[PDB]
């Protein structure tokens, strides 16, 4: 399709590699989320990557899917569904701190997914509070695929040092190969947020990276003794900073471990996967696009497009974007 | 820690 296809509504976040627009399709007047990325960031085949991936999400409720994909000279553009809960980040800054309850409710469903992913080959990379959003109705997704490894079989493995800080597993920082254990740390991380209201890294939320990187690596990371002993449990077990050893990842049965752990003993795992079970807390739709799930810091921003460079536009090949356009039957 | 979690602030930054 095209830019004059749609209305440019709000601009509702920045991504790994992408804006993320509130969009309508003019001609159907449906609400859709665009990511707007620069051909100039992208230019390995990431396209390719990033439609293997959104293939495997049309199939799985907790994976953002495609509506379609098109592209001007300067930019790649994802037309995906629109999810009007708001990311864990801002759910996080608004509740503070989550009872055990609702972590756990989110850490399946999260957990679901990742293991979805993963059975098909492919390592998440970013897991992260700001990509996890919800559905109006409650139920988690997750979104961006910026990061992603496609193609994985097993006792494959990659080497690419990437991610965010604040979740980079242990094995990267090391520098050593890696599979699918470091979306499992990075879910651990996660949890641990969502539990305790911070990161298990003090200097994260009070310098520079290399030092984050230290103290990942270094410090015993301190559970709030607060917290139950199967909570505590869980977050040791995926915060084991051996992947050998850590938590879902054996190469048979990481899986059904995590499934297994008393702190997830209280899940009905299939009654989930299919959307049965009721959220534990349910978005509030303003009526208004739920815009007020968004962070202002980008709801306040002229859904204005940045003019291109013709010295950078001409000086990239279109070429590895050829056959680029799509629609999701 | 009542600046707990910052968009984007220090160590949530994405990077390749
Ligand atoms: N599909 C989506 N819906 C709402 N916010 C998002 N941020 C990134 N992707 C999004």
């Amino acid at each position: 399709l095209g830019l004059q296809d749609f209305d440019l509504l709000r601009v509702i976040g920045r991504g790994s590699y992408a804006k993320v627009l509130l969009v309508r399709l003019k001609k159907t007047d449906r609400i859709y989320a665009m990511r707007v990325v620069k051909k100039e960031l992208v230019n390995i085949d990431w396209v390719q990557t990033e439609k293997h991936v959104f293939e495997q999400a049309s199939n799985h409720p907790f994976l953002v899917g495609l509506h379609s994909c098109f592209q001007t000279e300067s930019r790649l553009f994802f037309v995906i569904e629109y999810v009007n809960g708001g990311d864990l980040m801002f759910h996080m800054q608004r509740q503070r701190k989550l009872p055990e309850e609702h972590a756990r409710f989110y850490s399946a469903e999260i957990s679901l997914a990742l293991n979805y992913l993963h059975e098909r080959g492919i390592i998440y990379r970013d897991l992260k509070l700001d990509n996890v959003l919800l559905d109006s109705e409650g139920h988690i997704k997750l979104t961006d695929y910026g990061m992603c490894k496609e193609g994985l079989r097993p006792g494959d493995t990659t080497s690419t040092f990437c991610g965010t800080p604040n979740y980079i597993a242990p094995e990267i920082l090391r520098g050593e190969d890696y599979g699918f254990s470091v979306d499992w740390w990075a879910l651990g991380v996660l949890m641990f947020e969502m539990m305790a209201g911070r990161s298990p890294f003090d200097i994260v939320g009070s310098n520079t990276e290399d030092y984050l990187f230290q103290v990942i690596l270094e410090k015993q990371i301190r559970i709030p003794r607060s917290l139950s002993v199967k909570a505590a449990s869980v977050l040791k077990s995926f915060l084991n900073k051996d992947p050998k050893e850590r938590l879902g990842c054996h190469p048979q049965t990481g899986f059904a471990d995590i499934q297994g752990h008393p702190f997830f003993r209280n899940v009905d795992w299939d009654m989930m996967e299919q959307k049965q079970v009721v959220p534990p807390f349910k978005p509030n739709i303003s009526g208004e696009f739920g815009l007020d799930n968004f962070d202002s810091q980008f709801t306040n921003e002229p859904v204005q497009l940045t003019p291109d460079d013709d010295d950078i536009v001409r000086k990239i090949d279109q070429s590895e974007f050829e056959g680029f356009e799509y629609i999701n039957p | 820690p009542v600046l707990a979690f910052q968009r984007e602030g220090f160590g949530r930054q994405s990077m390749s």
